[PDB]
Order: structure tokens, then C-alpha cells, then sequence
């Protein structure tokens, strides 16, 4: 006997009330299957997951789609254990939602295949491997000033329509197709349009043989926005785990699972956090995040794109998710309304892999200096901004020459932003990038105007678009 | 009886607590003796919270509330196209019933992943700027933005004008709008003839915050109809942010604790479920498509403000207005910098992308130098090739209100301007030069006209610089 | 020399008037931008205050 | 027991915040911030513990260095308030000095040692 009663209907929260002594424990899944008697009620198939016992034989539940149609007591049964999901080589091509149920119209999947719950405790402290390696992607901002690190955390911080999607594809498109190992892409909480033009795209690229998707966009309600991210985490950790073979991981978008935490949080009774979040935002973040890791059987990579609301970095959702990175990628709105993309800020961007013994002392040495003389040009905006060019000494009218060189530079073309320009794009290797740097540094480049720096590519290309322009 | 009849415990701006209905659903539309309907919102253990859709004024406590059975729901079909309705589908303009015979669900799920469609075909709004430098396709979400009193309506009203010989059926949702605008803007459409595709939801600014908040859900349910049964539907949201500060409201009535601005955590959620309904179907699904374009108003600007930013991360790209350029008399005063359309470039036709291809940058390049030219000396190409042409654009890219353009007319009209068939003529009379050039491909063009019609791309360059020279050479400068 | 006396003065007089200008300008944003900071800290020190009331 | 022991906390924010988070839990009123009343509280007492003992005492010490993260620069916040009113002095590291070449980042003018001089030798004070 595993039978309860619907109790109280609120929103996205129902509380159900068992018998004595048979509660199930908590992260458990209910199932509620239920066919109308008459015209006055509709048929109903929801699931829902046990989030707190409330007492007096009580539990409080988060449903997984709409509770519209529910009735106080209605029969809930419970399955005995969390949401489990396929795991395999199944899951291969094949697109899931939240509950591992397949939505591409391929087929459903065989009931006895192995299935695995979606909550587990994180790797411990002697599992862990720490060696750094370098991920070339072909961006010149990124692999000069913050590279990525092979089998580490990255992060992409931005705004609203800064470019964070179309850096993502950018990575995808440079890195998936030549990777040789297993891809998962979760899409928690964005456009559905996205979503199906990724899949059509890995159709007809082929990458799709390789690549298992989970959605769960932003139409979903908050549950299934809660869940979709450990979904499609249980399915890398199986690749990493029992087969040791490295993945690949992409979230779309991560802060909307601390979202739809917040909009939960205050239906279950919690008393609000700072900003209004919940109180368990650290905790609940640290327990998603810690999961993903690379072990010593197996290695995950992930690139994880975070939104920042109403472009406030000290929101606490984007300062909390800062300390799980190993390197991040900031991107501001001033420099994508002055044109200059991928926009990333050249100062906020951090990498533990900027180090001499990992990348050179060349290449050390170059992006160092391209720092300081930014960080100059920024000090000097006020005297710019008010009295004028005129009044800054020789040393710092140089400083400001070749610095605006230097940021114009930075600027790439995209294969992905070809749709929008019409302009094939360009992959830069990052040897070419750090040449191009110390002889920028060099003021080899100051008789060149600063027009031909953008959107370039390599160092030649700079040379043919300023003798395209007539000089 | 009692598990369907209930007593009402408390009344109080506009939330009603009431005891019994055992038997009530989540969602289920519920009925007081007054006549006013209700929405319940919370099954509590001994309670029922009833949000109340009308006057609260009649309801008082130990009055009679009695079950519907249903799911909120709204009217639809055929009869409702050129009538005015509440966000309860029941008439507004004082014409008779309406005679609906199907109804919807407000709260509907969104197409799937694999039930969608890329944007591949035009809509054309009729407006040059629009569909020269922002394109909208059909199954785009383009969302409109901008302070108050820089002409967001007359957009919207010209698109909806310029639907009268395509396939298209329009819908108006107003929130939170004065009554007087709203009975002025059916006066124009009616006087254009746009009722005979056009439906109006109005949810005036003296109206309960719960219509308010309800209204773009109805317009959306209405326009769902049409949309699966394979037909194409435009829905305009006259200003979010009145739903959003009445949604605001409403959970600050109920005592949730609130976020930054005040404003509650599903704020985002809201939004997103109501613009993720619009979509272009597959084939499988009949090919029917579904336009939004919601409105925002911004405070001095600001975009970077919450409401905006939350609006900006749903939708396909945003239209930017902008004060100042309203204000210098540049109407509609679009701002071309940071204006975008994601989905568009693959929604407009072969002759519209070969002469608008570079008039977004050129119009940005001009615009950022006509600031930094008012001192020091200028180079004869900035004076000429930029300065000029720019000033040329912007005079042709100007236009009067509820006066659309067919898209020949503006690609001709583009296509001349690129070309520098415009570089000699004065400044001052380039509007004039466009009305009359109009004039005269309607008698010696027409062939052009067809041709662009029938091809959707555009003719040989030869017979068109000759047409051109031809209309040049009768025009005076005066 | 007296030519070029003269055009220094007026150099600098309207160098001085560009600079006030600039000023004036950079004033005129920060004092939005002042506003919204304002009105930010109002509200969230109502919500602090009002959610101290209801934890009782 | 007479030895010498330094004690380094990495993050004193981070506790300040799971302080918090179980305090909201326990549905204890909350202050300024959403921060327990008694937040200051909490830091002072962790580190009073930390002390040169006298002779009688046996002669021993311990040195503790709480670290304390800023947002943006901001000094004026609550917990680095609090923070910087407990102990002896403070150690400023800023971005710009980073960036600028010089590191570590160590602002001199803003840094103060309230013991300093004592804690030095006879040629590092001359
Ligand atoms: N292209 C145009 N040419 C001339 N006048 C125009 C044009 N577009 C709009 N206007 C006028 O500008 C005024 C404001 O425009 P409109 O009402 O469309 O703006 P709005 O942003 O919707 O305003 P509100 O905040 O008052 O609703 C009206 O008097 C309208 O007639
Ligand atoms: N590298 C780029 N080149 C050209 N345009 C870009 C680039 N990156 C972004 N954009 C423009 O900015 C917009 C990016 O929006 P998106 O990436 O969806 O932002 P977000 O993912 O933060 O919502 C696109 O519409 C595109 O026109
Ligand atoms: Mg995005
Ligand atoms: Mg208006």
C-alpha cells in the first residue's frame, strides 16, 4: 500500500497526505493517474517529486507539468524511488524531456532498458584529478587573454542579447565536430525556437550520431526547469563513469534553475532571502554543480552560459556561480553597442590556465603587457572624456594609439554570424594570435587606421582591408 | 449541493476567500450570485482562494458561490472577427451576442520542438524603415520598445492596415489604455476597412487588475483557433508592461514576498508562456503561423531596466524608438543601431535583400559621424559619399502616418536611392521626388511592377535605370 | 605674433567652452543614473524592513 | 600547550551566508540584508579566540588571517563592515593595481597594520 490523498492545491506545490507510517522519503516520485468520472472533471497524468514532510503524516510535493484539473483528494501512488532516466548507448541521437520520455517521434524506448535516478551524492575528494591542459578554440580574445582548460568548468556571463547564444554555437560548431568523444546538450530554459533549429543543425552536420539532447525550455513550469539540468547530467555522468570516455557538456542556460528555485521557494514556506531568492540558493547550486567533474575514470568538460539580470554582476545568482568556474568569459553591453564582438571584456575574464608554465612565457609575457596598456586606456577615459586627446602627454597619446588597435583586434568574424553579414568568418590558431599581439605591442601596425582591425581574423587580413581602403 | 455550492469568507480588493466547494479544480471558473465570475486560484484544506474577473463591489460575505465545471475559458470562431470584447469574450461595442459555438482553454501548452517550422515567409508591414532594416517574418516574436509617446501604436496600426489584401487576420489586445484611444483607433480602423479581418480586446485602464493581467492570454487563446487550422494570425500587446504591473499588484494583494522592483519571481515565467505560443507550424501540423509583437515602455530610455531585459531575452529581436529622433520631427524615429531582427534577412524577398543589404551599417556609420562632423575639417569622400547619402536616407526613409507602401514601390524607391540616382537632387524636396515618382510607375512602370509581383525579385537593371532616367529627367527641382 | 596671440585666446576660449559642455553632459547622465539608484535603495529597504514585520 | 599556530579562513563570507541560510530556516526574524541580528556576533566571537598568551600562560600564540570577499570594490557593505571592525588591520588588494603591473595588488594607503612597528625587526625598521 503506497496510496495518498491530495490535500492542498497551490500552483506548482501539492500536499499529499499518506498513511501512518508508509511516508515515502524525500526526492521520491509520485505518480498521479487519474480518469474523469464526468463532465465535470478532466483526465489527469502528473508526476510529482517530495520536497519537505511537513508533519502530521504530510508531504509537500513540486509537480513537473501543470496541476490544472487537480481535485482535493485525489489517489497518489508512490513509485519508491526518484525520476530515473535511460542511460546508455539509447540515449544516443535521441531528444528527452525532463522525465527521460523521448519527444523526437523515433519510438518510445523499451522498458527494461537500465534506468538510473536523477539525484546522487558528488564525487568525493580523492576521486578528483587536477592536471591543466589547454582547449584551443580558434577565438582570438579567448585564447589569448583566458583559455579554456581541457576537461575543466567554463562559464559565459552576459546580458540580455549580448551574444552569449551565438558564442555557444560558435563553440559547438569549432569544437563538437572534432572532438571524438560523447556530447549532451541541455537546453534548461530557453527559447524552443533555438532548440529546434540546434537539432536540425546536428542533423545536418551528423554530429546528432554522437549527441543526446534534453530540453525542458522556458514554456515548462518551474518544476521541470528544476530537473531538466540533472537529466542530462545523469546521462554524462554514465559516459564519464562507466565507459571513461570524455564528454562533452553544454547548458543553455544555468541561472534558470536558481529561478525556478526562487519561484518555488515561496509556495513551500521558506522566508525570503536577500533579493527575494530562496534561502538555499548556495547550497542548492553547490550540490548541482559539484556533480560535474572530471575523475579519474573519466573526464567532462562544460560550457555553461549564465544570464545577468538586468545586467547587475553583483545579482547573487551570477556572484555565487562565480567560485564553481575555472574560467569565465564576461560580456558587457557597451561593447557590443559599440560593434565590437564577441564583446567579451578583456579586464573581467579570468583563466587559471594564464600561467607561464602552462602556455608559454611568450605568450605570458604578450597577453600581460595587452593588459596593462588596456587597463591605462581606461584610466584615462575621464581626462579623454573631458579635456580631449589634446592634453595627454606623448607617452599616454601612444598608449591611447595603440590600445584602440588592440581592442578593435580583439573583434572576430563568426562562421555562425554569417547569416547575419554575410561574411565567411575565420579560424585563428593561437600561435598566429600571439604574433599578431607582440607585433601589434610592437607599433609595427600605427600607420594603419583603426577601421581595419575590425572584425579580421588574422594579422594579413588587416594588412589586405587597409590596402583595400586605399592606404 | 455543498460540494457545489460555497459561501464566500472574506472580500477584499478583488480576492474573495470562500468555504466549501469540495469538489472545485484547479483553474475551474467559478460564479457568484451576483452574476460577476471568478477564477480559483488556491485549494487550501478548509478554503478556496476566487480571484474575482469584474466589480468586487456586489460581493459580500456569506454570498452564494456556485461551480462552473469548466476550465477558464474563452469563446472563439468566426463570429468574433470585427467585434470588441472583454478579456471574457463577452461584446463590448454594443452590437448584439456573439454567436461562437467553440471555446479554448486560457492556459494552453506551447508547440513542441518537432512541431515547429524556420520563419521563411515575409510579413510586411508597410512601413520602409520596417522592412527595409528590420524584417519580420511570419511566426516571429519582434518586440517594440520605446518611451512614451514615440508612435509604438501607429505601427501597429498601419501593420494592421496594410494586412487588408494578404491572408493574415489581426488581433488587437489592449491593456491598461485610456478608453478614448481605444474607441479612436476602432473609429480609424473601420474607416480603413480593417475590421472586416481585425478583432479588439480591451482591458481599459479603470478596469480590475485581473482582466488586466488576463487579456493577452484571451487574444493569444482567440489567435490559436485560427492558427491550427492552418491559417496565419498577427497579435499585437499594446503594453506589457501594464500587465506586468498589475500582475505585480495581484501578488502583492495576495502577500508574496517580492523581488527587485517589487516584482514578484515568476515574473519572467509569465511572459515566457505567453509569448512562447507563438509559432510557425510544420507541415504536419497544416503550416499555420502565429505573429506577435508585444510593446514595452521604457523609462528615459533605459533599457537596461527589469521588465525590458526580461522581455528582450523571450523575443527574436527588438524596435528600438527612440525620443529624441520623434522629438526632431524623424517619423518613426527607429534607431538602426540597436534595432536587430534574429529571425529576419531569411523572411524577405530576393529583391528587397540586394539594395537593403548595407543600409543598416551605412545608416549607423552616417548617424555616429553627423555627431563628430559639427567641428574640426572633413575629408571630401565623408562630405560626399556619407554625408549626403546619409542625409538622403534619412529623408527617404521618413512617412506619414496610416499611409503603407506596397514592398515594390519601396524596393524601387530603395534600389533608386543606392544607386545615386538621388545624389543631385536637393535635400529638400527628396519626399516630394518619392510621391511623384509614385505617381509615375503607376503609368509607365507598371510592367516593373508586375514583374516584381508575380517574381518577387527584381528586373533587369537595364530597363529600370532607363525608367529612372526617364521620370528624372520630367521632375523639377524647383 | 600679435595674429597668433590672438588666435591662441581664442583657442583657448573655446577649448574651455567645449570642456563645460562635456561636463554639463556627463552631469546630466549621472544624475538619471543617481535616480535609479535611489529609487533602487528605497524599495529594497521598504521589502527588508516589511519582510522583518511579517517574520513575527 | 606553548606552540605557535597560524589559522587562515578562506571565506568568512561563505559563512556568513550559510549562517544566514540556517538561520531563515530556523524562521528567525531577519535583519538588514536578510542577515541574522546577531551576524556581528558571530565573527567576534570567532575571532577573539585568537591571542598571545603571557608568561604564565605559557608564552603561546595564534595568528588568524579571515579573508573577506568584496563585491565590485565595496567596502561600505555590511560584512566587510563588521569584518574590518574586529581585527587589526586590513590588506587591500584591488583589480585596477592587478591589472596596472604591480603585484601582489597591496593598496599601501589604504592598508594599516595597528601593531606595526612592534612586529618588526630592529634593520626592518631602520
Ligand atoms: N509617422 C508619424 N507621422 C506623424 N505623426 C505621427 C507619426 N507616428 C505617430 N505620430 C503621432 O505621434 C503621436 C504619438 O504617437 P502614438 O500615440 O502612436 O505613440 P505611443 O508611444 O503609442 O503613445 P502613448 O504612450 O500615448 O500611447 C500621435 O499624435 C500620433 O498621431
Ligand atoms: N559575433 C557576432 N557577430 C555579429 N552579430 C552578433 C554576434 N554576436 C551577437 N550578435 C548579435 O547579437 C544578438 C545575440 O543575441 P543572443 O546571442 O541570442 O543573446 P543571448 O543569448 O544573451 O540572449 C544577435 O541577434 C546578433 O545579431
Ligand atoms: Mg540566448
Ligand atoms: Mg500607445
Amino acid at each position: 500500500m503506497t496510496r495518498g490523498r491530495v490535500i492542498q492545491v497551490m500552483g506548482p506545490v501539492v500536499d499529499v497526505k499518506f498513511e501512518n507510517g508508509h511516508l515515502p522519503a524525500i526526492y521520491n516520485a509520485l505518480k498521479i493517474q487519474h480518469k474523469a468520472r464526468n463532465e465535470n472533471e478532466v483526465d489527469i497524468d502528473l508526476t510529482l517529486e517530495v520536497a519537505l514532510h511537513l508533519g502530521d503524516d504530510t508531504v509537500r510535493t513540486i509537480a513537473m507539468a501543470s496541476t490544472d484539473g487537480l481535485i482535493r483528494g485525489m489517489e497518489v501512488i508512490d513509485t519508491g524511488a526518484p525520476i530515473s532516466v535511460p542511460v546508455g548507448e539509447v540515449t544516443l541521437g535521441r531528444v528527452f524531456n525532463v522525465l527521460g520520455e523521448p519527444i523526437d517521434l523515433e519510438g518510445d524506448i523499451p522498458a527494461d532498458a537500465r534506468r538510473d535516478p536523477i539525484h546522487r551524492p558528488a564525487p568525493k575528494f580523492e576521486e578528483l584529478a587536477t592536471e591543466v591542459e589547454i582547449l584551443e578554440t580558434g577565438i582570438k580574445v579567448v585564447d589569448l587573454l583566458a583559455p579554456y582548460i581541457k576537461g575543466g568548468k567554463i562559464g559565459l556571463f552576459g546580458g540580455a542579447g549580448v551574444g552569449k547564444t551565438v558564442l555557444i554555437q560558435e563553440l559547438i560548431h569549432n569544437i563538437a565536430q572534432e572532438h571524438g568523444g560523447i556530447s549532451v546538450f541541455a537546453g534548461v530554459g530557453e527559447r524552443t525556437r533555438e532548440g529546434n533549429d540546434l537539432y536540425h543543425e546536428m542533423k545536418d552536420s551528423g554530429v546528432i550520431s554522437k549527441t543526446a539532447m534534453v530540453f525542458g525550455q522556458m514554456n515548462e513550469p518551474p518544476g521541470a526547469r528544476m530537473r531538466v539540468a540533472l537529466t542530462g547530467l545523469t546521462m554524462a555522468e554514465y559516459f564519464r563513469d562507466e565507459q571513461g570516455q570524455d564528454v562533452l557538456l553544454f547548458i543553455d542556460n544555468i541561472f534558470r534553475f536558481t529561478q525556478a528555485g526562487s519561484e518555488v521557494s515561496a509556495l513551500l514556506g521558506r522566508m525570503p532571502s536577500a533579493v527575494g531568492y530562496q534561502p538555499t540558493l548556495a547550497t542548492e547550486m553547490g550540490q548541482l554543480q559539484e556533480r560535474i567533474t572530471s575523475t579519474a575514470k573519466g573526464s567532462i568538460t562544460s560550457i555553461q552560459a549564465i544570464y545577468v539580470p538586468a545586467d547587475d554582476y553583483t545579482d547573487p545568482a551570477p556572484a555565487t556561480t562565480f567560485s564553481h568556474l575555472d574560467a569565465t568569459t564576461n560580456l558587457e553591453r557597451k561593447l557590443a553597442e559599440m560593434g565590437i564582438y564577441p564583446a567579451v571584456d578583456p579586464l573581467a575574464s579570468t583563466s587559471r590556465a594564464l600561467a607561464p608554465e602552462i602556455v608559454g612565457e611568450e605568450h605570458y609575457q604578450v597577453a600581460r603587457k595587452v593588459q596593462q596598456t588596456l587597463q591605462r586606456y581606461k584610466e584615462l577615459q575621464d581626462i579623454i572624456a573631458i579635456l580631449g586627446m589634446d592634453e595627454l602627454s606623448d607617452e599616454d597619446k601612444l598608449v591611447v594609439h595603440r590600445a584602440r588597435r588592440i581592442q578593435f583586434f580583439l573583434s572576430q568574424n563568426f562562421h555562425v554570424a554569417e547569416q547575419f553579414t554575410g561574411q565567411p568568418g575565420s579560424y585563428v590558431p593561437v600561435k598566429e594570435t600571439v604574433r599578431g599581439f607582440k607585433e601589434i605591442l610592437e607599433g609595427k601596425y600605427d600607420h594603419l587606421p583603426e577601421d581595419a582591425f575590425r572584425l579580421v581574423g588574422r594579422i594579413e587580413e588587416v594588412v589586405e582591408k587597409a590596402k583595400a581602403m586605399g592606404v | 449541493q455543498v460540494s457545489d455550492v460555497g459561501t464566500v469568507i472574506q472580500v477584499g480588493d478583488g480576492i474573495a476567500r470562500a468555504h466549501g466547494l469540495d469538489n472545485v479544480m484547479s483553474g475551474e471558473l467559478v460564479e457568484f450570485a451576483n452574476g460577476v465570475m471568478g477564477m480559483a486560484l488556491n485549494l487550501e484544506e478548509n478554503n478556496v482562494g476566487i480571484v474575482i474577473l469584474g466589480p468586487y463591489t456586489g460581493i459580500k460575505e456569506g454570498d452564494e458561490v456556485r461551480r462552473t465545471g469548466r476550465i477558464m475559458e474563452v469563446p472563439v470562431g468566426e463570429a468574433l472577427i470585427g467585434r470588441v470584447v472583454n478579456p471574457l469574450g463577452q461584446p463590448v461595442d454594443g452590437l448584439g451576442p456573439v454567436e461562437t459555438t467553440e471555446t479554448r482553454p486560457i492556459e494552453s501548452p506551447a508547440p513542441g520542438v518537432m512541431d515547429r517550422r524556420s520563419v521563411h515567409e515575409p510579413l510586411q508591414t508597410g512601413i520602409k524603415a520596417i522592412d527595409a532594416l528590420v524584417p519580420i517574418g511570419r511566426g516571429q516574436r519582434e518586440l517594440i520598445i520605446g518611451d512614451r509617446q514615440t508612435g509604438k501604436t501607429s505601427v501597429a496600426i498601419d501593420t494592421i492596415i496594410n494586412q487588408k489584401d494578404q491572408n493574415m487576420i489581426s488581433i488587437y489586445v489592449a491593456i491598461g489604455q485610456k478608453e478614448s484611444t481605444v474607441r479612436t483607433v476602432v473609429e480609424t480602423l473601420r474607416k480603413h476597412g480593417a475590421l472586416d479581418y481585425t478583432i479588439v480586446v480591451t482591458a481599459s485602464a479603470s478596469q480590475p487588475a485581473p482582466l488586466l493581467f488576463l487579456a493577452p492570454y484571451a487574444g493569444v487563446a482567440m489567435g490559436e483557433y485560427f492558427m491550427y487550422k492552418g491559417k496565419h494570425v498577427l497579435v499585437v500587446y499594446d503594453d506589457l508592461s501594464k500587465q506586468a504591473a498589475a500582475y505585480r499588484e495581484l501578488s502583492l494583494l495576495l502577500r508574496r514576498p517580492p523581488g527587485r522592483e517589487a516584482y514578484p519571481g515568476d515574473i519572467f515565467y509569465l511572459h515566457s508562456r505567453l509569448l512562447e505560443r507563438a509559432a510557425k507550424l510544420s507541415d504536419a501540423k497544416g503550416g499555420g503561423s502565429l505573429t506577435a509583437l508585444p510593446f514595452v515602455e521604457t523609462q528615459a530610455g533605459d533599457i537596461s531596466a527589469y521588465i525590458p531585459t526580461n522581455v528582450i531575452s523571450i523575443t527574436d529581436g527588438q524596435i528600438f524608438l527612440q525620443s529624441d529622433l520623434f522629438f526632431s520631427g524623424v517619423r518613426p524615429a527607429i534607431n538602426a543601431g540597436l534595432s536587430v531582427s534574429r529571425v529576419g534577412g531569411a523572411a524577405q524577398i530576393k529583391a528587397m535583400k540586394k539594395v537593403a543589404g548595407t543600409l543598416r551599417l551605412d545608416l549607423a556609420a552616417y548617424r555616429e559621424l553627423e555627431a563628430f562632423a559639427q567641428f574640426g575639417s572633413d575629408l571630401d569622400k565623408a562630405t560626399q559619399a556619407k554625408l549626403a547619402r546619409g542625409a538622403r536616407t534619412v529623408e527617404v526613409l521618413k512617412q506619414d502616418l496610416h499611409q503603407p507602401i506596397p514592398v515594390e514601390k519601396q524596393v524601387l524607391i530603395i534600389y533608386a536611392l543606392t544607386r545615386g540616382f538621388l545624389d543631385d537632387i536637393p535635400v529638400e524636396d527628396v519626399r516630394r521626388f518619392e510621391k511623384e515618382f509614385y505617381l509615375f510607375l503607376d503609368q509607365n512602370g507598371q510592367h516593373l511592377l508586375e514583374h516584381i509581383r508575380t517574381t518577387k525579385d527584381l528586373p533587369n537593371e537595364d530597363d529600370l535605370n532607363k525608367a529612372i532616367e526617364a521620370f528624372k529627367k520630367t521632375f523639377v527641382v524647383s | 605674433l600679435l595674429d597668433a596671440k590672438a588666435s591662441e585666446h581664442a583657442a583657448r576660449m573655446t577649448a574651455m567652452k567645449n570642456a563645460t559642455d562635456n561636463a554639463n553632459e556627463l552631469i546630466r547622465t549621472l544624475t538619471l543614473s543617481y535616480n535609479r539608484a535611489r529609487q533602487a535603495a528605497i524599495t529594497q529597504e521598504i521589502t527588508e524592513i516589511v519582510a522583518g514585520a511579517n517574520a513575527l
